[PDB]
């Protein structure tokens, strides 16, 4: 019956990708931790679920430009990143 | 410069047997070969998306431009997105989707990872920070500068004085619209400028053309039906004639998976190629000569395309 | 100086504690190992297969048959295992052309990062780059590039010139800036206003063709200290 559970319920979510049983479709937006296909991703997340989501591209960020506003940093930060 | 292509996946027994248990015991005899195969094609499935990844994900932050346009006379109209229409694409990304011109035999078609909706609003978000920060917001936190400045010290790294561009700003705006309108026609026009996306489209149909047309050929076999030579043959014949169908089959596939990694990594060089043209050109200004488009390079504008990227220089 | 000593150790000790966290940023040179491993033991199975043959024991064909069949079944192994072989060697060519890519490129980044100083925006590292170290690692090499990364942004109202005297004057190498009261000069980069002189800017034509040209006072170094 294993196989019959992860196919009934409640527990389905139609996508372009394909029919997805057993994880919950949620509004809210996050960073896509496991592909699944057609914008949407998988995560695990609080109790805790399979949730199903449409990934966050990132935080939205309106520039405040204008014809006469100019922006110069007044400080700096010395960071280091690794390669392979 | 082509950045993906279609995400093709076979099930190896479908192809070769197509519900044909005889052949499926049979198939059993030559071990991973489907394993390994179909494992390759996922490897090629997975490449795709992470050349996307590489080339349009380089922005950390979806910017987006204010409504107030007052950039010093220059008309970005037709690069910008269009918000009455229900795609986000800008009117230029129109004319190149526009333009740009199986599932029987156990072939699939995987849909990317990113839609063209996202891709379009990554490359939205793109000309917002070229057109308000300039390449700041490249290396860190976007800061917001009038236009007609960063054009202005954008000529420094030509060897020009920023008293030139001043001078002539409306010359400067009404040649750079002219020349946008140009573009405009040439891309409206006849021209086969798409060629090199359209050709990528084109192998890999016909390539899967080829491979479903290849289940025709009887191999030396009395025929190409696999049904038939089980319907007209015993167990012991029937054995060495479907032997030879599936190594015919096998070698086929062999053919068509060894064909598409080399096309893969030929498409793959190509992302790279385009992501250092991204990063570079768009989000600086790179004084390699004639690698941001032919003469001195002032900046650049990317726009989304199917399966590949567009950069206006 | 001193702040910067402190943030550049800071970072190093940052490093350290990512590289020996559980987690893993090296699956690069993981994949490459694993894909090795795979492709070795997919081949090594690939024996056991018996291609339509009454075995995958060699010496068992040779000791139940007589040559006159053996042949033909051993004619099945070899075109079994050698296109096994053939398949291995085509994907250890492609594998060798990715690798082979990829060692090119990491010596471009060595040249262009840790040698000299590379202009190119994004190609040694996020950020603007200023040096880059590299490290040994099995298989692979590691870069730690050392970037500059530029905080703590503030508003600013700004002129592309200046109008002085009729003559329009432009900023040498920074940009006009003013903090909502009093005009300044300042580098691209850092904010460090510095009073608007005739030796950081040059004249360029007069004021009418210049577009959101702002009228203010130039000072001349010369003059208040000529007391003749
Ligand atoms: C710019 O910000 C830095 C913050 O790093 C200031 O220097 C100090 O840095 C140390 C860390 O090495 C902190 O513990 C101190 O709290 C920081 N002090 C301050 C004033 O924030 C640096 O002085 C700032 N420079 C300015 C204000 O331009
Ligand atoms: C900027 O360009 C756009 C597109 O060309 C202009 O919008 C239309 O332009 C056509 C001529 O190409 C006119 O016939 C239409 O009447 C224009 N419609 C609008 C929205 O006014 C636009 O006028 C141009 N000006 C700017 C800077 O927005
Ligand atoms: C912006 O800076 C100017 C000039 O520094 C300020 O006007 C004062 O000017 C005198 C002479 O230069 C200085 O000794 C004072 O320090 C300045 N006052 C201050 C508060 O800096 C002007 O007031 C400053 N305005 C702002 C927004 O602080
Ligand atoms: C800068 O000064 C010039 C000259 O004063 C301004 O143009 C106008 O010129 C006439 C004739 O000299 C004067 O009567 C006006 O008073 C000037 N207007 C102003 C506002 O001063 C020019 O407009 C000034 N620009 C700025 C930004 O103040
Ligand atoms: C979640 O999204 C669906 C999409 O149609 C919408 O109908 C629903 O109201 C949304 N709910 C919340 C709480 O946002
Ligand atoms: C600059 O000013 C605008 C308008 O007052 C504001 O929206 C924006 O957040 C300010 N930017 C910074 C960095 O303070
Ligand atoms: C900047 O924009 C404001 C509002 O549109 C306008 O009043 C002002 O004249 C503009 N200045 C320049 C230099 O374009």
């Amino acid at each position: 019956p294993t196989w019959r559970v992860y196919s009934t319920g409640s527990n389905v979510f139609q996508t372009r990708a394909g029919c997805l049983i057993g994880a919950e479709y949620v509004n809210n937006s996050y960073e896509c931790d496991i592909p699944i296909g057609a914008g949407i991703c998988a995560s695990y997340q609080t109790s805790q679920s399979i949730i199903a989501y449409t990934m966050s591209l990132g935080a939205e960020n309106s520039v405040a430009y204008s014809n006469n506003s100019i922006a110069i940093p007044t400080n700096f930060t010395i960071s280091v990143t690794t390669e392979i | 410069l082509p950045v993906s292509m279609t995400k093709t996946s076979v099930d190896c027994t479908m192809y070769i047997c197509g519900d044909s248990t005889e052949c499926s015991n049979l198939l059993l005899q030559y071990g991973s070969f489907c394993t390994q195969l179909n494992r390759a094609l996922t490897g090629i499935a997975v490449e795709q998306d992470k050349n996307t990844q590489e080339v349009f994900a380089q922005v950390k932050q979806i910017y987006k431009t204010p409504p107030i346009k007052d950039f010093g006379g220059f008309n970005f109209s037709q690069i910008l997105p269009d918000p009455s229409k229900p795609s986000k694409r800008s009117f230029i990304e129109d004319l190149l989707f526009n333009k740009v011109t199986q599932k029987f035999n156990g072939l699939t078609v995987l849909p990317p990872l990113l839609t063209d909706e996202m891709i379009a609003q990554y490359t939205s978000a793109l000309l917002a920070g070229t057109i308000t920060s300039g390449w700041t917001f490249g290396a860190g936190a976007a800061l917001q500068i009038p236009f007609a400045m960063q054009m202005a010290y954008r000529f420094n790294g030509i060897g020009v004085t920023q008293n030139v561009l001043y001078e002539n700003q409306k010359l400067i705006a009404n040649q750079f619209n002219s020349a946008i309108g140009k573009i405009q026609d040439s891309l409206s026009s006849t021209a086969s400028a798409l060629g090199k996306l359209q050709d990528v489209v084109n192998q890999n149909a016909q390539a899967l053309n080829t491979l479903v047309k290849q289940l025709s050929s009887n191999f030396g076999a009395i025929s190409s039906v696999l049904n038939d030579i089980l319907s007209r043959l015993d167990p012991p014949e029937a054995e060495v004639q479907i032997d030879r169908l599936i190594t015919g089959r096998l070698q086929s596939l062999q053919t068509y998976v060894t064909q598409q990694l080399i096309r893969a990594a030929e498409i793959r060089a190509s992302a790279n190629l385009a992501a250092i043209k991204m990063s570079e050109c768009v989000l600086g200004q790179s004084k390699r000569v004639d690698f941001c488009g032919k003469g001195y390079h002032l900046m650049s504008f990317p726009q989304s395309a199917p399966h590949g990227v567009v950069f206006l220089h | 100086q001193k702040l910067i000593a402190n943030q550049f150790n800071s970072a190093i000790g940052k490093i350290q504690d990512s590289l020996s966290s559980t987690a893993s940023a090296l699956g690069k040179l993981q994949d490459v190992v694993n894909q090795n491993a795979q492709a070795l033991n997919t081949l090594v199975k690939q024996l056991s297969s018996n291609f339509g043959a009454i075995s995958s024991v060699l010496n068992d064909i040779l000791s139940r048959l007589d040559p006159p069949e053996a042949e033909v079944q051993i004619d099945r192994l070899i075109t079994g295992r050698l296109q096994s072989l053939q398949t291995y060697v085509t994907q250890q060519l492609i594998r060798a052309a990715e690798i082979r890519a990829s060692a090119n490129l990491a010596a471009i980044k060595m040249s262009e990062c840790v040698l000299g100083q590379s202009k190119r925006v994004d190609f040694c590292g996020k950020g603007y780059h200023l040096m880059s170290f590299p490290q040994s690692a099995p298989h692979g090499v590691v870069f730690l590039h050392v970037t500059y990364v530029p905080a703590q942004e503030k508003n600013f109202t700004t002129a592309p010139a200046i109008c002085h005297d009729g003559k329009a004057h432009f900023p040498r190498e920074g940009v006009f800036v003013s903090n909502g009261t009093h005009w300044f000069v300042t580098q691209r980069n850092f904010y460090e206003p510095q009073i608007i002189t005739t030796d950081n800017t040059f004249v360029s034509g007069n004021c009418d063709v210049v577009i959101g040209i702002v009228n203010n006072t130039v000072y001349d170094p010369l003059q208040p200290e000529l007391d003749s």
